[PDB]
């Protein structure tokens, strides 16, 4: 016997990346998951990096990141690096998402590797927001303040937690250092999750665009999908350069270069563009537990897709009505995106809880529905 | 003479019934009554706790009725 | 609607019982015996089923051989067996074949020769019996999980005995055991089939009058037992199937629960995966079990004594990977007696019980065992009508009550034979005996 | 349900012959000028309805949205604006 | 002492209940009663014991 | 959803001329548009199969049956592969779309939803 099949420590790295049974047919959109992990990667590299040249204390952090900038021997490509790659990480992690929705990735039997999955995205949403904070300018600080207050929403005690997380009256010092300890520590978290969704969704393999069994016919996912990843990993590489060579801060807020100051607060204060769709929906709903309520829900939700889609096929390649359904969700959540940065005006305050009531009304009401129709048409036209 | 067998069947909901539910419902109850034990003691030491819950408690309650002297208490 | 049993006693205080079937052309009469091996001591052990084999071996009048054809002359067949509670010697013949074989029993119950020649004959078949038993593993596990339950007690003995005393058994020590046990008090002539119970009586009157009263007759069915928490493992790797049995101290005869262990029982029920209908049979262990194919078998049983019992499962298994699963879920069963059972599973097992306590009677033999049993464990026979009565008495509430204080976190009774790794330790099976969930 | 190499859990598979050549054999762009313009159209005019209704419908959405909003906060739309607060 | 069992050992739920409420119990008791044991030990030492002079 | 309610389903919209009217129409067009039939699979061949009931019924399909479902399954994913459709007789025409499995998933889940409903059963 080969000695990748015969020693224990081998087997494992072989059964993942080499021997792994992969179906022949997977397209591009497969190639999210190797992309995530690159991200994770280099965001790990980074992040220790510049870890070697912060400083957490508030009297500091700001100032660092200008050293970091101005002074350490390619401060200014890790750094933009790190804020880059976290801007990409959420591209492909919605595209991995969106991959999983449209192929129903979440059906049987890859409901755990799904519902790790939603626990995943929360604790990257956690990981990229008190990143944010630790550069400690305008909006870092005043992000870190209205998101914190969230929590005074809980009744009775929440008041109590939130003095709690800030360690102090208001987001100051304790703050600051807390968010930097956990914001080294989450990525570690967030690359054990991502583990356990692999090793669960290794009992199924991967599932295909098609949505049949793969098990009649497959490849190792050496050498083809390891050559098929470096396609997509030198296309990210080409965005990657493009925004940190050449436009680096075209994704990033002008107010965060300039130092937190309690007193003023900015003119908008708007998250990082891939929280705006959940900042959109909690400003749908008035009351203020409920905006919280509904953020949340937004998120997870999508743990009861396995539930709410009732088709006897699996994934939308053959199923015209959900795709055209699949296709507004989508376009209704990237207009919750645009609706989370615009200013709380008309029209703008009806559309937002237009569209915040189409997404929750994908997962309740449409798919639901349109699954169950769907499940007749197939029989019925094919009779 | 018996033709049929009779029988009818309970309404039922993944694999769960009325008559066996009814036999657990007593039970959480009791685990219902160690995780609101279980919680209040977590948060014994939170002053709101104290100060809203504990201290009103009959008898008891002065356990958790307790002064730092002015005199003592630089803040 | 069944012919009553008639019942009647002699002087001496022999009780005579008959059930009559005129549909029937054959009859057992027999002795069913308040006695076995549990009457024994540690030093005479092994003493009961001994004279089993010398009752055959010749009386006063008939020589071995003359014996063996006075039988083959009435055309029909004796038996005996020894329990441990219980002996039993019965003769199935021709209706008008009975007053024959009424008389060859009495005579070879008070008039046997017990010649020095046949006790050392005899002593060498019973030694080979020893070797042979080996290979009948239902029973080397009920023997061990007896053993292990009553440890160091009268019932945990073997019938057999041990090689020592099979040894060392004389015809003296063979002549006091029947002498102060076979007595008339805790003697039941049975007959049934073709029989009359008048003439029964006079038979009884002719051949088993002359027998001792006890000095102190207690009435039929009077027994201290202390279960012991257990575990024998007889891993024999060599064997293709594990034989595993699990009991808990279940209830004596005369329990108030008995009833109640019966219904729990037949929640549990039996599989066969060699019969058609088991893999749709309602229990649950025994969906369980054939949807995994963690089975060969498996048989709940409630044995009684008169003053103790064992209740559990004998489990047989070719899936030696998955013994653990085996045991796992049937002990996850039994913690549903105790948690969840309904009047669903309690009515259903009634409905089963109902018929099958009358199904089990079928020809003259079983009839007899169970008139000679009722009679020599309650004293009466207990007619159908009581019997439907104390089932319809059973409630879900009583079976729950009875499986929190029997089953529920109880000491078990272990015993695996054959290729036993896959059984965990004893405490990993002990602890299946509780659910943290309740 | 999914195996490993050997027993990997397809149904019993008879009767299918597979032939395949080396990638040293064949041309690796055979036929790619053919692909790239009638594959692509082809496979993009399949599609192209599931895009363009709900890119097409969101973005008038969008562009309604934000010509009121632009208007109500002119001179011209203050009597709007009023009414809408 | 069959009762005993029954009601607070025999169900899981019932046990673990107890154990938590014990707990509860022994954690109040045993703070109040360390605090006065110290006291005791350190008598006259501790700032509770000359704060009366000021 | 089970394939026992689509059926039922299916069947009460077939019962009802109106209903039919108006569906069947309907479900004829959904089907050329779904468009697995170029790639050459048949409808039942798109059902789930990582289900218990699922995996009894395709291992109940009769060997000539089995064989060519298989044959069908790998086609399809050297087309989808390949990105190419179906051309000529591999093309699936109407006729050829027979419910192979559909009596055998419904035979299987019959047994097992009334295995539920006899696991509920209260002796009256
Ligand atoms: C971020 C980091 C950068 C890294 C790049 C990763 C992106 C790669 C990826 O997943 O998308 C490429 C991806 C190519 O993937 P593929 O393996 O050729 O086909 C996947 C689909 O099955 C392709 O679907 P198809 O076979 O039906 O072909 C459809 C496609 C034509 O697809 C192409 O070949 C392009 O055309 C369209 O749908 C275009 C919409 C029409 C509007 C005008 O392009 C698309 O599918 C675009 C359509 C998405 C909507
Ligand atoms: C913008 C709107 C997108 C709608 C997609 C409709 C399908 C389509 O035309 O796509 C092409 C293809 C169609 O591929 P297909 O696999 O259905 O069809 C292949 C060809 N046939 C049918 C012959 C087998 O779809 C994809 O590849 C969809 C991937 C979805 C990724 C979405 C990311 C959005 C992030 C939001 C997260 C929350
Ligand atoms: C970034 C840099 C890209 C990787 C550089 C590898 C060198 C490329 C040339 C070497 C080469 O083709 O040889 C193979 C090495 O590739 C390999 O062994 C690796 C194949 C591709 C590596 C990348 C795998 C997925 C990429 C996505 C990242 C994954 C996410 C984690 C961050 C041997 O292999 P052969 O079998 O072709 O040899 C055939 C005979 N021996
Ligand atoms: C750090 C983030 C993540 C990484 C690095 C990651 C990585 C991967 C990889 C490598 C695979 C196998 C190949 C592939 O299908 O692309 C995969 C599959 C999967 N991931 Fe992720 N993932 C991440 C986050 C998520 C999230 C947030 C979800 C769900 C909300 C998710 C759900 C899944 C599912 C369901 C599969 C199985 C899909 C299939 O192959 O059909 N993952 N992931
Ligand atoms: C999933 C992994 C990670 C994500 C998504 C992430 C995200 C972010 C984000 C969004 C920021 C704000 C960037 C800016 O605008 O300047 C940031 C800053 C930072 N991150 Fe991370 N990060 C990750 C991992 C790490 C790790 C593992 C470290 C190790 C310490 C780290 C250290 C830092 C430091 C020191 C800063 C502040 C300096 C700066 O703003 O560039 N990060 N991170
Ligand atoms: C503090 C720690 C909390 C631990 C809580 C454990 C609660 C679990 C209770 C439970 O298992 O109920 C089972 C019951 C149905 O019974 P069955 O079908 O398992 O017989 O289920 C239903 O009745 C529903
Ligand atoms: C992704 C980065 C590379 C490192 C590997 C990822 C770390 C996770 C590995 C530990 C998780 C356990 O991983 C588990 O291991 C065993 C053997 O290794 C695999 O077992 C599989 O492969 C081996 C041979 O290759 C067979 O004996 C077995 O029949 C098959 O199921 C499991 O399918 C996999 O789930």
């Amino acid at each position: 016997m080969a000695l990748r099949k015969k020693n224990s420590l081998l087997n494992m790295a072989n059964s993942y990346v080499l021997d792994s049974p992969q179906p022949s047919n997977l397209n591009y959109f497969w190639n999210f998951g190797s992309l995530l992990a690159l991200c994770l990667v280099i965001q790990l590299a980074t992040g220790i990096t510049l870890a070697m040249h912060y400083t957490s204390h508030a009297s500091l952090a700001f100032d660092s990141v200008e050293h970091i900038m101005r002074d350490v021997n390619f401060g200014w490509f890790i750094r933009y690096a790190h804020a880059n790659t976290a801007s990409f990480f959420f591209i492909c992690i919605y595209a991995h998402m969106g991959r999983n929705i449209y192929y129903g990735s979440y059906k049987t039997p890859r409901v755990l590797p799904w519902s790790i999955g939603v626990i995943i995205f929360l604790l990257l949403i956690i990981t990229a927001f008190m990143g944010y904070v630790l550069v400690f300018g305008q909006m870092s600080l005043w992000g870190a303040t209205v998101i914190c207050n969230l929590v005074s929403a809980i009744p009775w005690l929440g008041e109590d937690i939130v003095h709690f997380l800030w360690g102090g009256f208001s987001v100051g010092n304790p703050t600051l250092q807390r968010f930097f300890a956990l914001h080294y520590l989450m990525p570690f978290v967030l690359a054990v999750f991502a583990l356990l969704h692999l090793i669960a969704l290794h009992t199924a393999g991967s599932s295909n665009p098609l949505g049949i069994t793969s098990n009649v016919d497959k490849l190792s996912m050496h050498p083809y999908y390891s050559f098929k990843d470096l396609i997509t990993v030198f296309a990210f590489l080409l965005m990657f350069t493009l925004f940190v060579f050449f436009s680096p801060d075209k994704l990033g807020h002008p107010d965060n270069y300039i130092p937190a100051n309690p007193m003023v607060t900015p003119a908008s204060i708007v998250p990082e563009w891939y929280l705006l769709p959940f900042y959109a929906i909690l400003r749908a709903i008035p009351d203020k537990l409920g905006g919280v309520i509904a953020m949340v829900a937004a998120i997870l939700i999508l743990l009861i897709l396995p539930i709410v889609d009732r088709s006897i096929i699996r994934g939308n390649a053959f199923k015209p009505i959900s795709k055209l359904l699949f296709g507004f969700f989508i376009c209704n959540f990237l207009l919750l995106g645009v609706l989370g940065q615009v200013h709380i005006e008309p029209p703008f305050i009806v559309l937002g809880q237009i569209c915040t009531i189409f997404y929750f009304s994908y997962f309740l009401i449409l798919l639901p529905m349109v699954s169950t129709i769907e499940n007749i048409f197939f029989y019925i036209g094919s009779l | 003479y018996v033709k049929k067998p009779s029988y009818k069947i309970v309404p039922h909901f993944l694999g769960f019934n009325i008559p066996t539910v009814s036999k657990w419902i007593p039970i959480f109850g009791i685990w219902g009554a160690a995780a609101g034990i279980g919680a209040l003691f977590l948060i014994e030491g939170v002053p709101r706790t104290r100060q809203d819950i504990l201290s009103k408690i009959p008898i008891i309650g002065e356990h958790w009725i307790r002064e730092i002297p002015a005199s003592d208490n630089p803040f | 609607v069944s012919p009553k049993t008639r019942t009647s006693n002699l002087k001496n205080g022999l009780t005579i019982a008959s059930e009559s079937n005129p549909l029937v052309q054959t009859a057992t009469v027999g002795v069913w015996i308040d006695a076995g091996s549990r009457n024994e001591n540690a030093y005479n052990n092994g003493t009961a089923h001994f004279f089993e084999h010398l009752a055959f071996k010749g009386t006063d009048k008939r020589s071995q051989h003359q014996l063996e054809l006075d039988i083959e002359n009435m055309g029909g067949h004796l038996n005996a067996y020894t329990s441990r509670e219980s002996t039993v010697y019965y003769a199935k013949s021709f209706k008008d074949d009975v007053p024959k074989s009424v008389e060859i029993l009495a005579d070879i119950l008070q008039h046997s020769k017990l010649a020095e020649s046949a006790i050392d004959r005899e002593r060498e078949v019973i030694t080979r019996e020893l070797e042979e038993v080996n290979k009948q593993y239902e029973e080397v596990v009920f023997d061990h999980l007896h053993a292990t339950a009553f440890m160091n007690q009268p019932l945990g003995r073997t019938i057999l005995g041990p090689r020592e005393n099979i040894q060392t058994i004389t015809n003296t020590e063979l002549r006091k055991f029947i002498t102060e046990n076979y007595t008339a008090d805790r003697m039941v002539l049975v007959g049934a089939g073709a029989v009359d119970h008048d003439a029964l009586v006079e038979l009884a009157e002719k051949y088993f009058s002359h027998l001792p009263s006890s000095q102190s007759p207690v009435p039929l069915g009077t027994p201290i037992p202390n279960f012991v928490g257990s575990e024998v493992r007889l891993r024999d790797d060599t064997m293709p199937v594990a034989h595993i049995a699990i009991a808990v101290e279940g209830v004596s005869w005369t329990s108030e629960d008995y009833y109640t262990a019966l219904v729990a029982q037949a929640i549990i029920g039996n599989y066969d995966r060699a019969v058609g209908t088991s893999r749709h049979q309602g229990s649950r262990l025994s969906n369980i079990v054939s949807e995994n194919n963690l089975a060969n078998s498996f048989q709940s049983f409630s044995t009684s004594y008169s003053d103790t019992g064992l209740w559990g499962i004998y489990l047989t298994s070719e899936n030696t990977t998955q013994i653990d699963d085996l045991v796992h879920f049937t002990l996850k069963e039994w913690n549903r007696l105790s948690t969840s059972v309904s009047n669903l599973q309690v009515e259903r097992a009634k409905s089963q019980l109902k018929a099958g306590l009358l199904l089990s009677l079928d020809g003259t033999t079983y009839v007899a065992e169970d008139i000679g049993r009722q009679l020599t464990t309650l004293g009466r026979r207990v007619t159908p009508a009581e019997v439907e009565a104390k089932l319809e008495a059973v409630t879900e509430h009583d079976v729950r009550a009875w499986a929190q204080k029997t089953l529920y976190d109880k000491d078990i009774a272990l015993v695996g034979l054959g290729p036993i790794e896959g059984l965990y330790d004893y405490n990993r099976i002990r602890n299946d005996m509780s659910m943290m969930r309740w | 349900y999914m195996g490993w190499w050997g027993h990997m859990g397809s149904p019993p598979q008879k009767g299918i012959a597979g032939y395949t050549i080396s990638p040293f054999a064949a041309r690796p762009f055979a036929g790619v000028v053919h692909a790239a313009i009638f594959n692509t159209f082809r496979r993009t005019k399949n599609q192209a309805l599931f895009v363009i209704l709900p890119v097409s419908f969101f973005y008038y959405v969008w562009t309604q949205a934000s010509e009121k909003n632009e208007w109500l906060y002119t001179k011209a739309g203050r009597h709007e604006l009023a009414k809408a607060l | 002492a069959t009762t005993f069992y029954n009601v607070f050992v025999k169900r899981n739920s019932a046990f673990v209940a107890t154990i938590l409420a014990s707990a509860f119990v022994f954690d109040m008791t045993f703070e109040t009663a360390i605090d006065n044991f110290w006291d005791r030990i350190n008598a006259g030492k501790q700032w509770k014991d000359i704060r009366h002079k000021y | 959803a089970s394939i026992t309610s689509v059926v039922k389903t299916s069947e009460l919209i077939l019962k009802s001329p109106l209903l039919s009217k108006i569906v069947v129409p309907l479900a004829k067009t959904y089907v050329k548009f779904s468009g697995y039939r170029q790639l050459g699979f048949k409808m039942n061949d798109l059902i789930i199969e990582e289900t218990p009931n699922m995996q009894l019924a395709l291992r109940r399909l009769p060997p000539t049956e089995s064989y060519d479902r298989v044959y069908r399954l790998i086609r399809a994913t050297q087309f989808s592969l390949s990105h190419k459709l179906a051309t000529g007789n591999d093309i699936t025409k109407p006729e050829e779309d027979d419910h192979y499995l559909i009596p055998y998933i419904l035979d299987v889940e019959a047994e097992a939803f009334e295995k539920d409903a006899l696991d509920n059963l209260e002796v009256v």
